[PDB]
């Protein structure tokens, strides 16, 4: 075969100038996502517990023969686990924070950043809608250009790709290094929700309430005019009625009403609701909906398996890349350790039901070892590896050894 | 100061360009004083839009009163030799 | 579907001036630098005899920095329903334009108060009239380092055989790059070059600007094309209330559906030694 | 009221300072930048040629009837001149859509003030002091 | 123009109310207080006496070629006076950098009203009702 791609990609053309596609996005587009995430409201907090689905149940960092690691720091002995466990005290947080940018944003990007001594010190996440990458002809990313708000407008600089680092979830191809904003994707639904939001909120002012109609003159009689109507708002001023006011008139004066004009605001809000969480992605009530036929039964169970799959999907993707491109290049750099380990970052489902896993155990234990129910449950394993290793419990091992 | 109407303003407004862009697709003519309102031809400017009826589909779209064939709804500008 | 969400920029002026001077962040809208006198010779005297005083003199240069501002006002009715951001659009505007008022002051300053002046009267505009205008600076006993320069003079410039020939120039940088080329910033001994944009001087024409003394230019008699200087002895002062710099604001009306944005930047704009530079002249 | 730059015109903004924006009826067509006084109940219509019609200048084209902006007094404005004007020359509506000065005028005192000075067709910027209406 | 309270002279603030400020280029050296007029584009000098040249007062002092602020049209303000005067006078432009009255020179129309009297040489509060220009 070649050691070098020999199929072309479409991620190619004259940079952030007029035309129009999901790669080829300027710091407009970029500022436009950071609007809809600034300006709060509904669309903000939906894609906010998409964020918390797909990232806010914390992680845990696994490595593959990780005691045979075991190496000399600081005069103390580690594990590759335990040294990155020390390199990234928060990753929680930081898993969080880049995991939903690059939910909002094409991409998470950031820096590594050392100490003065140069030991590493973080990484530490830049402010997405302020960079955007420039790729070359085969569609990799060669440099990052920037800019940001400065005394008085826009300050910008170009950044070589060879140190930062970037983490994509959504793509046009697995192909695609530069990626899709799902913001932009789904701009159109996010307007429709959100001038239907207006429309009701200025329909319920005009129409949600009645109001007094007070006709003056017979039909056919003399006209009044607007100084002889003056006199007549006067006697029915709202803000001078109140609520048991009785009124004593000739004929010629009329108390007519303007009803609430009934509209079913309630389904157009329910339909807005649909369109936009299905739009991205998330089960109906995620926006406070239900449906009928839906809440229990094969048709529960489905709607939540499609979420915890496209949840698995997410978390991999964002896995994979943030060990391939964060983890490994600061073992490689600043650790004693073999950069080329089996590391693996897990991030949490956030939908485990632990007492459905217990009764798991009950019915099965008797054919998993005591670290696998321990992996399972979520706890540390036995501090004693045959322990650790054997099938019945470590209480049932304990009352016999006691036996002795 | 600057009001939306303003005439330095007009190509900032989208309602300019949509508007614009409606009057060419329902015009038959470049006459815009027989087709538009007076006030539509001010306010969209439609002296300066290329309105000519070139750009309207049902100049190019069959629609004869008599059709037994089926030939009408067909647009000349989507045939094989177009 | 959707029309093209774009606009197409205008003309963009030439930005130098914080690069091309001394920048001072001034703590105060008026001030002064101090200005210690000339050196001179120690003088002759027979033994036993009173040696007399001449003392270091002093004087000052004071700046007055005068508010420079650019302002917008739309309805709120055009900022939403707008092809593009109309607020940035504005920002951008008001901080170009006040970007461009700095350029303006330092230039003028800079050309109408140079105290040296090398007269080509046509003929060897090139290298040889920077040359001649640092040995101009140089006979009054200071060491220029800059030029700013007009876009007629760098088209002459860039024609001269001495530049345009990579044999002569010893590279051929200037005919593959121009204005770019490392040796247009590396020549005569002034280590940095200043490309000005033609607009930038005080004609007088523009509105609430009252013009500079000359005519900044390079194709007719009598035109100043070029001035080299030295960079330390000509001062930008920048004066900022709320900060070191620009400001822009962002005003909404009290009552009515009305926004707008508003720059401003206190500039002053002083030669410390007049002397030390030379304006070079078609 | 038109700048050139390249192949382009652009229009220029009628109002330059102040905020004394008020609204009206068009009793005619009018265009932005043209000289209007009082023609009937709310309604304007373009100014004549000598005192006693003037409210403002109309910022934006408009059709017969339509709602108009008026800059009034106590607003700088950006208006075309059909004579030379100098800083200090009091103007007053022409009767072209343009203003002339009060020295050319058959009138005794002019409606706005020129700060910058204009040759015949340029924009001059002047400031907007006063009304005129019916005396006899 | 100035305010004694016990040994300390004050300063008057020349603006009691208003928001009608504006700026122009000084044409010469201007006292806070002077009333001046446009000498040229967007130069203001101080006003000489009988009319014709009043843009407004001046807020502070300045040397020549400086930006100027100055009060017009709906600006309520502090003034030294040439003469008596009295509430309800009309008072412009004295010629000698204080205003006076209309009674007095040889105009027949102000730029300001009085609305608290004063002696000879010290400060009336007045509110700036018009400007003058050249009318020919
Ligand atoms: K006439
Ligand atoms: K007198
Ligand atoms: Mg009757
Ligand atoms: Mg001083
Ligand atoms: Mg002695
Ligand atoms: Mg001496
Ligand atoms: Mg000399
Ligand atoms: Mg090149
Ligand atoms: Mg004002
Ligand atoms: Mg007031
Ligand atoms: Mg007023």
């Amino acid at each position: 075969a070649s050691s070098t791609p020999q199929t072309n990609v479409d991620s190619m053309g004259g940079g952030h100038s007029y035309q129009f596609n999901g790669q080829d996005l300027t710091f407009e587009d970029l500022r436009d996502i950071k609007d809809v995430r600034d300006s709060g409201g509904q669309v903000a907090q939906l894609m906010d517990y998409k964020a918390l689905l797909n990232f806010g149940e914390g992680c845990e960092i696994h490595v593959e023969g990780d005691d045979e690691t075991k190496q000399l720091v600081d005069g103390e002995p580690m594990t590759l686990s335990e040294w990155l466990e020390d390199a990234f005290p928060h990753l929680d947080l930081l898993v969080l924070d880049l995991g939903g940018d690059a939910l909002w944003y094409p991409y998470a990007v950031g820096e590594i950043q050392e100490t003065i001594t140069g030991e590493f010190k973080e990484a530490l996440p830049a402010e997405p809608w302020t960079l955007m990458p420039e790729s070359d002809a085969q569609g990799k990313v060669q440099a990052w250009h920037q800019r940001t708000k400065t005394h008085g407008g826009y300050q910008t600089q170009t950044l070589p790709a060879d140190d930062l680092w970037h983490i994509v979830i959504n793509k046009a191809s697995a192909r695609d290094e530069v990626g899709i904003s799902e913001v932009l994707r789904n701009k159109d639904e996010i307007q429709a929700f959100k001038q239907n939001e207006a429309a009701i909120n200025q329909a319920i002012e005009l129409h949600g309430f009645p109001q007094r109609h007070v006709k003056v003159g017979k039909e056919d009689g003399a006209p009044v005019r607007d100084n002889d109507l003056r006199r007549v708002r006067t006697i029915f001023d709202p803000r001078t009625t109140d609520a048991n006011t009785a009124y004593f008139t000739g004929q010629d004066v009329d108390v007519e009403t303007l009803e609430a004009h009934n509209f079913d605001y309630s389904a157009i809000h329910e339909m807005d609701m649909r369109n936009l969480t299905t739009a991205l992605g998330l089960p109906l009530e995620a926006g406070n909906v239900g449906a009928d036929g839906l809440g229990s039964g094969k048709p529960a169970e489905l709607r939540f398996a499609l979420l915890k799959l496209a949840i698995k999907a997410n978390q991999r993707s964002f896995s994979v890349q943030f060990v391939e491109r964060v983890m490994r290049p600061v073992v490689r750099d600043y650790s004693p350790f073999d950069h080329e380990a089996d590391i693996r970052l897990e991030i949490n489902d956030p939908l485990e039901d632990i007492g459905e896993v217990a009764d798991l155990i009950q019915q099965v234990g008797d054919y998993m070892t005591n670290e696998q129910v321990a992996e399972k449950l979520d706890l540390p394993a036995p501090e004693d590896d045959e322990v650790a290793d054997s099938y019945r419990s470590p209480a049932d091992m304990e009352k016999d050894e006691a036996g002795v | 100061m600057q009001l939306r109407r303003s005439p330095g303003m007009r190509p900032m407004d989208r309602d300019w360009h949509q508007e614009r862009a409606r009057a060419r697709e329902q015009a038959y003519s470049s006459d815009l004083t027989s087709q538009f309102s007076e006030s539509e031809i001010v306010k969209y400017e439609l002296d300066t839009a290329q309105i000519d009826g070139s750009d309207n589909p049902r100049t190019y779209i069959w629609n004869r009163t008599i059709d037994l064939f089926g030939m009408n709804g067909t647009d000349v500008r989507e045939l094989r030799n177009r | 579907e959707q029309l093209l969400e774009v606009v197409m920029e205008g003309r963009e002026l030439r930005k130098v001036a914080r690069e091309a001077s001394n920048v001072i962040n001034a703590n105060t809208r008026v001030g002064d630098v101090p200005i210690a006198s000339d050196e001179e010779f120690a003088r002759p005297t027979g033994q036993g005899a009173e040696i007399r005083d001449d003392g270091e003199t002093y004087t000052t240069v004071a700046w007055n920095a005068t508010k420079l501002t650019e302002g917008s006002r739309v309805t709120d009715e055009m900022r939403d329903q707008a092809m593009v951001d109309l607020i940035e659009r504005n920002i951008q505007r008001v901080g170009a334009s006040l970007e461009n008022g700095i350029n303006r002051v330092f230039l003028t300053e800079l050309v109408d108060n140079a105290q040296n002046n090398h007269d080509t009267a046509g003929s060897n505009q090139g290298y040889q009239a920077l040359n001649s205008a640092v040995g101009e600076v140089d006979k009054d006993d200071f060491r220029p380092d800059t030029y700013v320069t007009h876009p007629d003079y760098r088209t002459q410039l860039f024609n001269d055989t001495n530049l345009a020939y990579a044999n002569r120039a010893g590279t051929n940088e200037v005919l593959r790059n121009r204005e770019d080329a490392p040796i247009v910033g590396d020549i005569a001994g002034l280590d940095m070059h200043a490309a000005m944009s033609s607009a930038t001087y005080d004609d007088g024409t523009d509105i609430g600007w009252s013009g500079g003394s000359e005519t900044w230019g390079f194709s007719s008699d009598g035109d100043k094309g070029a001035v080299v200087y030295d960079r330390d002895n000509i001062h930008t002062i920048l004066y900022a209330p709320n900060g070191q710099d620009v400001e822009i604001k962002d005003y909404e009306d009290p009552i009515r559906d009305i926004t707008g944005v508003n720059g401003r930047l206190h500039v002053d704009c002083q030669y410390s030694q007049g002397r030390s530079s030379a304006t070079v002249q078609y | 009221a038109t700048e050139t730059q390249g192949e382009h015109t652009f229009p220029v903004e009628v109002l330059i300072s102040g905020e004394e924006l008020r609204g009206y009826t068009a009793g005619e067509a009018l265009s932005a930048g043209e000289p209007v006084y009082l023609s009937g109940d709310y309604e304007v219509s373009a100014s004549s040629a000598d005192g006693g019609e003037f409210l403002g200048v109309n910022l934006y084209d408009v059709a017969s009837g339509e709602p108009v902006a008026l800059a009034g007094d106590d607003c700088e404005v950006r208006v075309e001149v059909s004579e030379q004007v100098t800083a200090n020359d009091e103007i007053l509506p022409d009767g072209l859509g343009t203003f002339e000065t009060v020295a050319t005028s058959a009138a005794s005192a002019g409606v706005a003030i020129v700060q910058e000075g204009a040759a015949s067709g340029e924009v001059c910027e002047a400031y907007i002091f006063a009304v005129q209406g019916t005396t006899a």
